[PDB]
């Protein structure tokens, strides 16, 4: 579900972007986006270290996200390392714009959806697919 | 998972 993947990131980046002021899968937007206010709010100073761990250049390769997300994930996933994830991606967009470095934002929300096909949809589709996340979340 | 995160908790 690459092509869904790739929608759910835009979707809750755009909706981040547009907060921070700069039928099909609805659900879970709705639901993710919900999830990401909440982490954001409850979660302040240890977001705030993982946050301050990368910020990305027009140097910086898929590697070095890879790795600062990889130790997020190093000992196993759970829905709130998932929500940390996007939230994370958010906050690299944001410093992006913030910034004016407006086109890393494409490249960050390619990043995320290399990540989540690759190392996260593996593990949704042994832990009850999107639909848990909405139940558990929305 | 070992608990590394605040987030951890909830899961």
């Amino acid at each position: 579900t690459g092509y869904d993947n790739r929608e759910i990131v835009m979707k809750y980046i755009h909706y981040k972007l547009s907060q921070r002021g700069y039928t099909e899968s609805e659900v879970v937007h709705l639901t993710l986006r919900q999830a990401g206010d909440d982490f954001e709010r409850r979660y302040r100073r240890d977001f705030a270290e993982m946050s301050s761990q990368l910020h990305l250049t027009p140097f910086t390769a898929r590697g070095r996200f890879a790795t600062v997300v990889e130790e997020l994930f190093r000992d196993g996933v759970n829905w709130g390392r998932i929500v940390a994830f996007f939230e994370f991606g958010g906050v690299m967009c944001v410093e992006s714009v913030n910034r004016e470095m407006s086109p890393l934002v494409d490249n960050i929300a390619l990043w995320m959806t290399e990540y989540l096909n690759r190392h996260l949809h593996t593990w949704i589709q042994d832990n009850g697919g999107w639909d848990v996340f909405v139940e558990l979340y929305g | 998972c070992p608990a590394r995160y605040g987030w951890d908790y909830e899961c």
